[PDB]
């Protein structure tokens, strides 16, 4: 499965939308789910999407500054970017959950992502 | 517990068996889904069998709003009132909030699903289970539905088959016992809710926890669904816990009819003498499957009479032909032969019992064949120690058991009690 | 959040353990995640299974520690480690700093 | 029994009716064969007939092999305890013995008959009746499906016949009274039991049979058929033995409330004066049919009111709402005339009640119009008045049928007895 | 009834409740038609459905219609006997005669049309609704005749809606209460009577007249029609009427549990201070509604602790766990603190009551956070005020509620009595 659209250049202060499409993937049977890697750090947690639209879950800097939708029509994964300062500077990888509804049993487990697509560019001036 | 001694009074002790207890309770969370998914455009029914359900649920989502108490909006760190049968009600209660988040989490996904059970989970031990409503019958009659060419007749196999459904719910929906749940999917318990040590089951355990008390914690109109938290036993084979029934026979005192009123069971739990009330306890082959301790201290006299000392024990007067005048004692019989015949091995051969004598007890082998008020038999052993006949035993508590003969004695105790004093 | 050691370095071959330690994986399986520097990472051992792409390791799970025990050194297992778990009420995911590995 | 000058008090003794004992009964032999039978072709609705009867088999095989621990292991003609009850219902299941040749001989011919009931008797009594369920609908639908079924209007049309006659087997088969025997077979007792014994009840007799209990004493998992032995009635009208119901009324003393506690029902049977219990028993237009004997004694002050001595009845304080206050006596009113407003001849025409005094007796047409309580009804003609002894009665046993009323008065009995000894 | 200085000896008084009484009662007609209505053709030979009531009607006739007392047959301007109970029960029956020429009129154009229900009214206070069995699901599958294309599958489809129907019939028939006659046609109370004195109920006042007993007053077996003379109760709210709601708790003393053994309920209106019944009521937010005023005067002792003087109070052994030992009067818990594990601000600051004192007041002013026997609680800020310092609270009234220990202990108070003069 590949799951990748990338694109983005921006200033502080300025707005964003990240989008990620899952060719060969069951996209709506599927969740979804963001990760941020700072450059010289690691991996850190983002935002959450269920299989449906029905639960949002954010950890946008432990907090709610972000907006990521999910659209079943066009199987693409589209993340709001707003009001970037001194956090936001890293890559972007858009991830899908292994779990999803034929296989329901890893469900429950959100931190079970089972393949990431190619990281794209963010930048804080 | 003695058994000797005892069967010469006409107190019967009976099979002495082990016990086990649910101390503790592994919980879980059903989550109902009273709606069928079909998989081939549409049922034209499903509104009408949907509207039918409709006047169940809708009663249900007030039954829990505006019925709660909020005993606890302290969280497990105007309450009014709420006892200890409460405070455990919602403690546990407490804890679906905390997994509400996660419980919801799997209701946006069992919406879209045809499998009839889902065991899905988070922790290691604890596992959330998903029931649809007729989906197994769904699948069985779907598959035919190809060859019934229709929304319906085809659907009115489903039209049928909800509203049977719906004839089954409503019923202990109308504190629900496990056994409503399981009855409507046919399904039984050791399929669905059973991990690690809350799996292997033998099959008295399994009617035990049928018998326990399900919650139900949440209604979505929506989704027309239910969210049940049961609670699934740990039976720990408690130790020293033998659980004797007892029974009582009309031991004769001058041609009256008496008995000595023992309770429904008697245990032996160490110093701990005292009876017990069983009636909410599932019998197993060995052993009593109880969910609380339910034993309860005895009087002194009763817990003296059954350590021996006959000469302590209550005594009842007969009223209708309620207990026993006869019963079989081991290999021998036991039997009050004043009232009823027993006449040892010749048919015509009526033995006499002396009249300060309650019950004459006939084994080893002295009848080896006992006829009672007819009939015939054959003793075999250990009825009795080398025919063992007792000291004269006098009994002198006499009880009786209706309020009035108690008020009516106590008024001639009043009664001289005044004339007493002058 | 879960932590684990910075980094550790072997020689080209024998056998290689990496832990994780915190307030979380006593209740809660764990997804240890490699990434080679400069692509996505992926994942290795979910629950107490093992992706068939990975056989060659599957880790060991404990009462409040978590143990990724690998053997052998190739091309492969020049990098980090990340140890990863559901977060406590079910919401978030939690990462630990990648445990720099050379053959 | 002296119904007259026993309304001065309240102890309002009812119409007398009969009295009726099933004491030998005799016995017959049911066979349940839960399965139906199809005339001509293997149908598509047979291959679930046997699927969804899976449950209940299993649940009865292992449950009854487990059931019959032997208590009379010693034939008639290593037992623990048996009582009276349970061997006289054990040696009713040694009689499967000698009947399973016919049980096993009828059971063959069963296997293939295509009859709704079938009987064959080597005697009359002690005879073999056979049950096939449905199989009598099963007649009625193969009469249109021979040629139309298309494996739906006969495949799904007995699908859903048995699957509604599953859900009410499961029911009633879950110890079993013979109303659920015989109402799931839709057939009356008078029916199944075609012979010289059922032919005889009265019409109020045969619905008590149909509350007798039925066991079962045999279970195969090969047919799936049951084995029932009834006990089928042999009634006696007995003799001297009459059923009065009885009533009691608020005799008011001091403006007090008080009424005398006598049980539902009286019996007097030769010198045997009273006691009486009537919820196991059934009763005719003028007889009353039980089981049992169920007349128990009472208390001798409690005797003694119903025999005519009037001033040694019990005297019971009245909490609310439990006693009538007013009945009508045969052609007369009897009232508590302080307490309810009894107007004569005119609802402003009140009658005038002595406080000493209990309730008061208008008969005889003393007043030809009487309004309990502003409601007015005429006196009738032949009823029967009777004011010798206006002698105030003075009932003196006063009883109180609340155990924490006793326990607080028998503390004053104490703690004003401590203190007499010095 | 103070709940303050009460709360010292484990009585938690609930909150205070309206008590509406239905002191007047309308009345209505219900008329019911257990047959359906079909527009042609037998409903494709349903006919055979016709004959499931005459198994369930048929016995009805001479279960009430050819018997009854016949009570009055004196002028309403032998008898036999019956109390006031069959006296008011036998008035409404007059009444129906009055309004009985009317009955038949609706009866004449009920058994035509097709409309499910019916209604004509004579007089402002007495109008008259008429009910078909199964009409409204008649109503719709009449369409599926042509629409399925098929008599069958339809009257097949109706056969077994009525074989459930009367199935849903034989339940409460085999008194009736309404909620039958409303879910057996599964309907609305409000869409019944259409009256002003029924469109005024709240949600719990119209689930109380669900429960009212609904009377037989005619059958017709003609056109299988029963004639329920239904009860409509005027729920007015009696004024100066407290009902509490009373729990108990383990007030220890020298390690051994008792109790205090209040009611269920406790009410308060004006001076009378008895006890109460809530078994026939029902439960409203903030009021009582009940067919009756249950109230029932307690013992003076029982009367006198809960009016302030707590000295006198009755005090009972605990046996087995059936009083919660701990419960949130409040916002501040109080408890037996040496039968459950207190603490405050943290697991290990145990709470210790004094070897005198029982139960203990803990309060947010006291104890900001407690956990019992487990758990954790912040305490709330409420009413619940300090321990108050109570002197030392002796209970003077040992009772017990075995009728045996009672009869056991007095037999050594007349040992006591019998030497005292010798
Ligand atoms: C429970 O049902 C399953 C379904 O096939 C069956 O295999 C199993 O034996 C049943 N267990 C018990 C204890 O009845
Ligand atoms: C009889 O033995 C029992 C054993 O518990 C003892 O308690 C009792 O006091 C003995 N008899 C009497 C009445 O002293
Ligand atoms: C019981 O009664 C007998 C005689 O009636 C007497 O000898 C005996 O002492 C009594 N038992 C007790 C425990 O007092
Ligand atoms: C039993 O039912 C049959 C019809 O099958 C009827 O002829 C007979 O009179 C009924 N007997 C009784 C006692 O109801
Ligand atoms: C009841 O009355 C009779 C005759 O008036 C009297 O002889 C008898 O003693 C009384 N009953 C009792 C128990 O004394
Ligand atoms: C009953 O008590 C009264 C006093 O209240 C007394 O005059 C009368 O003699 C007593 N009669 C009997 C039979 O006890
Ligand atoms: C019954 O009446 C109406 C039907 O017209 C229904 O909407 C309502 O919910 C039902 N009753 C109540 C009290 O809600
Ligand atoms: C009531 O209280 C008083 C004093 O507080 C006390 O003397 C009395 O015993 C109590 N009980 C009654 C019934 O008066
Ligand atoms: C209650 O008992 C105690 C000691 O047992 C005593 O001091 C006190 O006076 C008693 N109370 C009453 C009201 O008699």
């Amino acid at each position: 499965q590949l799951l990748e659209s990338g694109g983005g250049l921006v200033q502080p202060g300025g707005s964003l939308r990240l989008s990620c499409a899952a060719s060969g993937f069951t996209f709506s049977s599927f969740g979804m789910s963001w990760v941020r890697q700072s450059p010289g750090k690691g991996l850190e947690w983002v935002a959450d999407i269920s299989h449906s639209a029905g639960f949002l879950n954010y950890a946008d800097s432990v907090k709610g500054r972000f907006t990521v939708s999910r659209d079943n029509s066009k199987s693409t994964l589209h993340l709001q970017m707003k009001s970037l300062r001194a956090e936001d500077t890293a890559v972007y990888y858009c991830a899908k959950r292994l779990a999803g509804l034929p296989d329901l049993e890893w469900l429950l487990y959100p931190n079970f992502l089972d393949h990431w697509g190619q990281g794209t560019l963010v930048t804080v001036s | 517990i003695d058994i000797t001694k005892l069967q010469h009074v006409g107190v019967l002790v009976n099979s002495p068996k082990g016990m086990k207890i649910s101390q503790n309770f592994e919980t879980r969370y059903l989550i109902l889904s009273l709606i069928p998914k079909i998989e081939d455009s549409n049922s034209c029914g499903d509104q009408q069998i949907k509207q039918y359900k409709r006047l169940l649920d809708r009663l249900i989502i007030p039954l829990y709003d505006g019925l709660k108490l909020q005993k606890d909006v302290i969280v497990t760190n105007a309450l009014g009132v709420a006892t200890s049968a409460q405070i455990t009600a919602a403690v546990a209660l407490v804890e679906a909030k905390q997994a509400k988040s996660d419980i919801e989490k799997l209701k946006e996904a069992i919406r879209d699903t045809n499998k009839a059970v889902q065991s899905v989970c988070s922790s290691v031990g604890n596992c959330i289970v998903a029931i649809k409503s007729v989906q197994d019958y769904v699948n069985k009659e779907i598959v035919p539905s190809i060859a019934r060419l229709g929304c319906e007749a085809a659907g009115l196999q489903l039209g049928i088959a909800l509203t049977q459904h719906y004839s089954e719910l409503t019923n202990c929906f109308g504190g629900i016992k496990l056994q409503c749940i399981a009855s409507l999917y046919r399904t039984n318990i050791t399929e669905i809710f059973t991990t690690s040590t809350v799996d292997k089951y033998d099959i008295y355990d399994l009617l035990f926890t049928e018998s326990i008390k399900v919650r139900v914690i949440d209604v979505d109109l929506n989704d027309y669904s239910i969210t049940l938290q049961v609670r699934l036993p740990l039976l720990t084979r408690l130790l020293n816990t033998q659980i004797y029934k007892v029974d009582s026979i009309s031991y004769n005192i001058q041609n009256r009819e008496w008995y000595i009123p023992l309770p429904s069971h008697i245990m032996t739990k160490g110093a701990f003498l005292g009876g017990a009330d069983v009636k909410e306890c599932i019998e197993a082959f060995s052993s009593y499957i109880c969910p609380s301790d339910p034993g309860f201290v005895l009087n002194h006299e009763m817990e003296s009479c059954l350590s021996g000392n006959i000469s302590q024990c209550p005594r009842t007067t007969v009223t209708s032909d309620i207990v026993p005048r006869y019963a079989f004692v081991n290999g021998g019989v036991v039997a009050n032969c004043i009232t009823t015949t027993c006449t040892c091995n010749g048919i015509g051969n009526r033995i006499n019992q002396p009249p300060d004598q309650g019950v004459k007890i006939i084994t080893h082998k002295e009848c080896n064949t006992i006829g009672i008020n007819g009939m015939l038999f054959n003793t075999n052993k250990e009825g009795t120690l080398a025919f063992y006949t007792p000291d004269d035993i006098t009994l002198n508590n006499s009880v009786a058991l209706d309020p009035i003969d108690i008020s009516i004695e106590l008024n001639k105790v009043k009664s001289d009690l005044e004339e007493s004093k002058e | 959040e879960l932590t684990q050691d910075p980094a550790v370095s072997v020689a080209l071959g024998q056998t290689v353990r990496i832990t994780c330690q915190g307030d979380i994986l006593r209740t809660y399986y764990v997804s240890w995640y490699q990434q080679k520097p400069g692509q996505a990472p992926l994942l290795v051992i979910y629950g107490k299974n093992n992706r068939p792409s990975v056989d060659r390791f599957s880790g060991s799970t404990s009462g409040d520690t978590a143990s990724l025990t690998i053997t052998g050194a190739q091309a492969e297992d020049e990098a980090e480690y990340y140890c990863s778990s559901r977060d406590r009420s079910g919401n978030h995911v939690l990462f630990g700093g990648g445990t720099k590995l050379t053959v």
